[PDB]
């Protein structure tokens, strides 16, 4: 369920237009897995980052 | 880039802290959108106008 965007994700803030990719999931991820702690827990590391 | 320190949290937790409802002078974003559909004119341009 840690899965990734299997295409960008177009955020699109209020004024300048964003966008998330693959490869800062990934750093996400790779962070909240390093935490280890439970799911809903590292979901704070996870949105944090 | 792709690196985590317990700076970068404190740099995230002091924003989320610093401002949790936006501030009548620090929106200034909406001005700042307005400056970038114009572009920079050049020397003869100026000239002429």
């Amino acid at each position: 369920r840690q899965e990734l965007p299997s295409e960008p994700i177009p955020i699109d803030l209020s004024d300048v237009t964003m966008r998330i990719d693959a490869e800062t999931a990934k750093w996400a991820r790779d962070e909240a897995r390093k935490t280890g702690l439970p799911h809903n827990e590292a979901r704070a590391e996870f949105v944090d980052v | 880039d792709f690196v985590w320190d317990e700076e970068e949290s404190e740099a995230l937790r002091q924003a989320r802290k610093d401002a949790e409802l936006t501030a009548s002078a620090d929106s200034v974003r909406a001005y700042l959108k307005q400056i970038g559909k114009v572009a920079l004119l050049n020397a003869e341009e100026e000239v002429e106008l």
